[PDB]
Formats: C-alpha cells, structure tokens, sequence
C-alpha cells in the first residue's frame, strides 16, 4: 500500500500516547 | 573478514527490490535505521528489542552475527516491532509482511 504522504510511522493510536 | 556479510548484502539488495505496487516504494525504506529518538521517543518505552537493516549489516561486518540464524532471528524481531507498534493495514505493517515472507523464502532456499 501507497507510503503515508510525510513518510511517517502508522502507530497504534493507543500507542500514541 | 567480512563474515556473512557478502552474504547477506545480497539478501539486503534483494530486499531492497520488493517494490509496492502502487508508488513504486522499497518496502525496505521504512526499516533502513531505527525510528528517531526525537521523533518516536516513546517507541523505546515499547519496543524491547529494536533492530533495523543497517544494525544487522553493521552486525555481519562487527561479527555480531556470525550465522545465518542469528539474522533470521533480528529480522524476525524487525518484523515483529513493526507488527506490534502499526496499525494492520497500514503501509508499515503491510511492508512488514511482505519482507517478511520474502525473507522466509530466502532463508528456506539457504537451509534447503
């Protein structure tokens, strides 16, 4: 599937805390 | 000496050449050094282990990895960090399978 448009990591969004 | 590295140079460039579908990414660019610190500082928090291609490269030339097994085994870990912390479907976790069953032919071609 087509890379997130600024490159980033795709993280869990719990993980985002 | 160089070890296993001319070795697994060669499974690297292989993997370097898998390719997404859609925009021609490497499915490698996502894994070639580890996440920033400054960026994802809480990504060491979660991931116990964390491993990228240019750890396991410098690690054939250091002698750190020594066999085959032992890179199946980091890159197991590399696959299994990026399984954990991405969302299914996304374009890490995807690119993470992949690789993944790339490399498994690779290893099972080098232990037939």
């Amino acid at each position: 599937t087509a890379r997130k448009s600024t490159g980033g990591k795709a993280p869990r969004k719990q993980l985002a805390y | 000496s160089l070890g296993i590295f001319p070795t697994v140079e060669k499974l690297v460039e292989e993997m370097r050449e898998q390719l997404d579908e859609v925009d021609s990414h490497p499915r490698t660019s996502i894994f070639e050094k580890l996440p920033s610190k400054r960026d994802y500082p809480d990504y060491f928090k979660v991931i116990e282990k964390p491993m990228a291609i240019d750890i396991i490269l410098k690690n054939c030339k250091n002698g750190t990895y020594k066999t085959l097994e032992e890179v199946r085994q980091a890159l197991q870990t590399m696959f299994e960090n990026a399984r954990f912390y991405n969302e299914e479907g996304s374009w890490v976790y995807v690119d993470a399978d992949k690789l993944n069953e790339f490399t498994d032919e690779w290893f099972k071609e080098h232990s037939s």
